[PDB]
RNA sequence: GCUCAACGGAUAAAAGGUACUCCGGGGAUAACAGGCUGAUACCGCCCAAGAGUUCAUAUCGACGGCGGUGUUUGGCACCUCGAUGUCGGCUCAUCACAUCCUGGGGCUGAAGUAGGUCCCAAGGGUAUGGCUGUUCGCCAUUUAAAGUGGUACGCGAGCUGGGUUUAGAACGUCGUGAGACAGUUCGGUCCCUAUCUGCCGUGGGCGCUGGAGAACUGAGGGGGGCUGCUCCUAGUACGAGAGGACCGGAGUGGACGCAUCACUGGUGUUCGGGUUGUCAUGCCAAUGGCACUGCCCGGUAGCUAAAUGCGGAAGAGAUAAGUGCUGAAAGCAUCUAAGCACGAAACUUGCCCCGAGAUGAGUUCUCCCUGACCCUUUAAGGGUCCUGAAGGAACGUUGAAGACGACGACGUUGAUAGGCCGGGUGUGUAAGCGCAGCGAUGCGUUGAGCUAACCGGUACUAAUGAACCGUGAGGCUUAACCU
RNA sequence: AAUUCCUUGUCGGGUAAGUUCCGACCUGCACGAAUGGCGUAAUGAUGGCCAGGCUGUCUCCACCCGAGACUCAGUGAAAU
RNA sequence: ACACAGGUGGUCAGGUAGAGAAUACCAAGGCGCUUGAGAGAACUCGGGUGAAGGAACUAGGCAAAAUGGUGCCGUAACUUCGGGAGAAGGCACGCUGAUAUGUAGGUGAGGUCCCUCGCGGAUGGAGCUGAAAUCAGUCGAAGAUACCAGCUGGCUGCAACU
RNA sequence: GCUCGCCGGAAGACCAAGGGUUCCUGUCCAACGUUAAUCGGGGCAGGGUGAGUCGACCCCUAAGGCGAGGCCGAAAGGCG
RNA sequence: AGGACCGAACCGACUAAUGUUGAAAAAUUAGCGGAUGACUUGUGGCUGGGGGUGAAAGGCCAAUCAAACCGGGAGAUAGCU
């Protein structure tokens, strides 16, 4: 059974889950608000928010870890230069989820996941 | 230990590799390996040993890879499975000298002679 | 595997008794724009609770 | 003029194989199963010649007799030939008692130990292997015992196909030959998405008489009922010795069932590290992809067993075979007829689970609703406006609950999830820099750096105020009580 | 014996236990010399047996990872 | 019968590792296979890993597990002298540096000389490429590190064999 | 458009067979596409296939076919 | 040199599992055999039904074979359903 277990399989293997969460976190850092299904947003909190908690401290090894995750140097640069000072006083909850309407192609519960102090 | 288990022999008179044909004691006892007595065939024997190949006689397990559990939770695991050969009717040690470690679990009745002869308890 | 006798339209209706849709029964009304929305959902013009959360 | 002798004579004239088969029919007719029967088979009882030192019945029972079961070989051809799959094994069972063990007894040619035989008793239990396709059987070693039968010789819309039981091939035998064998050998396709009953789980509606939230009573129903060995009694009783108690106690096991993860481990593709080959991030360095998680080495939570705790009882009622007391019929006598007391793992309770849909719908505690009007075919009703109560339901964050419903926790009067801070754990001294070294590499910083599902804290993020359902004092008859 | 009904014949051997196997004996129901008789190195997706390694075949199952199965949206059969 | 997991002759053939047209990762180039979204029961399919035992399973080691490469030792009963034979059993494999600023070997610009004086020969002898071995160091539990890649031996029947 | 994954002695590129307009452009989404479709190999129009050197045709044969006369056969016809 | 050895393409089909209203009117996934030859494949052609062809199985002759398919006799016959 699934007792005291965390993580959502999302009907894909572990390599695909890690690849989707890397691409998804890069998209969230770049755009700062994205539309994704609600379970994927709930699992996205657990990959985007550790990167910002890393990015509160700026060092060479920390830049290398936030490169090893998500493998995108522009996302590393945004995480360390633009965000970080954006979220330094904030103690968690950098990402906020707003449930939105159902997808037309298939009835999926959808949501908007956004960084909290987005300007617009 | 189980049936179809090969064991080394601690004692001298018992010779080399032995196989457990039956787990004595119990109606459907599957696995017995601490102080239990098992019926034994001799699968391979050296001629200096008194017993010979194809001979059935009892034995007592003295070393088990599964290992005993002590009351505090300690697990003494001995590498290799070992037996001390015993007569069928008497259940007394054929071998004059026991070799290798033995456990304090074999302290009851005829196994007192085994822990007396064996060096490390 | 197969049926031995043909089920009745009565049995079809008794089986389909629980295939009846559930209405929403409550549609929340937002404060800053009185348009109705699903509760805990955006207003389809872009508001959650009193604030314009999404521009689109 | 006919052994047209198949003698009411098919023609003057005619043998076989088919497993390579095909067609029309039949349960008119065999094979499986069921059904009638029970000769046979099994079990029981009757007489008792006798064997038993003598003594028919301790135990066997001659010649004969009478039944019971459906239980083996059969008899019949009632059912299905517009299809009821064949032995065996695997998985899962369930019943009878003609009881293998354990329980209670009687006789004994029962000193004890151990036996034989018969009666009562179905609660539980009732092996693993060598051989062979095997049920069997024989054998090895267990065990308290390794029961006998029914259940389509239980069970192929559950599994298998070793066997008979197709098509290829060979051997032995038969036949001229095709081929055949109540012989052998090798090989040889096992379909089904569950409508109904049935079970196993889990829910919606309504009822239970105003509506709610909880706690229950227990009518019933289910589970569980096994047993070994060592010691004390006690080397006592018993015994010529040898040996040796089948009362009453205590410990420790085998098997089984339940729960749990503190230990011992297992897994741990979501943690850490090593490393082969290649590709990429410009490059060195550091990383990421891919190759079963690339291959490994360890591993947290969770689940788990091989790990650990516990339980099958004691007791009470009524009993069965049996054993009696008093006691007449029948002055004695007698367990029974009037009475009375014992007596088993069986029965009813006792232990554990469900359980008032227990329509016989029960009880207790608490909560909440006490406003008008109109019409009327008035035990009764319909409608309008105002009012919506306790509470439920929905929605959201979710769970050591879960297929989905359901159940439980929380919703800003907040620790419900994620995040964040600290710790624990696990891996094993990260990156970078410096030093040594020709270099691989080593040393320092450094038990460092990462670290999950864990523990303790923290409103940073999402749990919005509503809205919905539910109403407005609850029928009619009759009794203690008061007008 | 690809053949022997009785038959699981009998001796030696291999296992605790061997209706299988090997060497045989000869009492060949019912072998026999081109319907070939008997041996034979190599070869065989051939038949039978033994052993070592190896292991979830098994004792006795356990965890994890994916595709179904369950729930929601769209399309939407079958035999009977 | 289908926008069907099947069938369909020939041509071309990059890098690295590699014997290779195996295999792995990628060039050029083309694709994600025309239903998705959740949860993370039983059960089914395809896998990974398992304490102790290890064939007790079973009609039968069916299936899984296992062995696997090169170099070098070695290696039988019988034989039809070929065999059997990768028999069986095993050892060394990584990286660095030195031998040797890269050796053995290959390929060959200049210079010089000779000649049919030019697509000529000769010590032609700079660069380029370069395997294997020995010694010493060094890392990990493990160097065929992945994919790839044999299980082995004995007795018998039949058929000589492909 | 940016990432990710897959093939890469192909799932890449080209000839042959075979198909026959499926190629390109515009418009549409009734039916087909196992879903939605703005998309399509779907509907509807309009375009597009340019050779002395590439194939065919052609010149020449193979296996073979037909085969004047001819031999044979009841007729059809067989052979050459 | 080898109807030699290991092994891809290629040819075949030994075991297992899945599928068996399939993806498929014999396929898929792991293993398997042969792989310089009694090999394999393309293009034509030839052999026609009581006939062909067969390293032989009642095998094959268009998903059809103990005598193909199509039309005719033909409304064969059917003491059978």
């Amino acid at each position: 059974m699934r007792h005291r277990k965390s993580g959502r399989q999302l009907n894909r293997n572990s390599s695909h889950r890690q690849a989707m969460f890397r691409n998804m976190a890069g998209s969230l850092v770049r755009h700062e608000i994205i539309k994704t299904t609600l379970p994927k947003a709930k699992e996205l909190r657990r990959v985007v928010e550790p990167l910002i908690t890393l990015a509160k401290t700026d060092s060479v090894a920390n830049r290398r870890l936030a490169f090893a995750r998500t493998r995108d140097n522009e996302i590393v640069a945004k995480l360390f230069n633009e965000l970080g000072p954006r979220f330094a006083s904030r103690a968690g909850g950098y990402t906020r989820i707003l449930k939105c309407g159902f997808r037309a192609g298939d009835n999926a519960p959808m949501a908007y996941i956004e960084l909290v102090d987005r300007s617009e | 230990i189980q049936e179809q288990t090969m064991l080394n022999v601690a004692d001298n008179s018992g010779a080399r590799r032995v196989m457990c044909i039956k787990v004595l004691g119990g109606s459907h006892r599957r696995y017995a390996g601490v102080g239990d007595i098992i019926k034994i065939t001799i699968k391979e024997a050296i001629p200096r040993g008194k017993v010979k190949k194809g001979d059935v006689l009892k034995a007592v397990v003295v070393r088990t890879k599964k290992g005993v559990r002590r009351p505090d939770g300690s697990v003494i695991r001995f590498d290799g499975n070992a037996c001390v050969l015993l007569n069928n009717n008497s259940e007394q040690p054929i071998g004059t000298r026991i070799f290798g470690p033995v456990t304090r679990e074999l302290r009851s009745e005829k196994f007192m002679k085994i822990i007396s002869l064996a060096p490390e308890v | 595997a197969v049926q031995q006798n043909k089920p009745t339209r009565s049995k079809r209706g008794m089986r389909r008794s629980h295939d009846a849709l559930t209405a929403v029964t409550s549609l929340s009304v937002d404060k800053t724009s009185g348009e109705k929305h699903l509760r805990h959902h955006i207003t389809a013009d872009g508001y959650y609770r009193g604030r314009k959360v999404i521009a689109k």
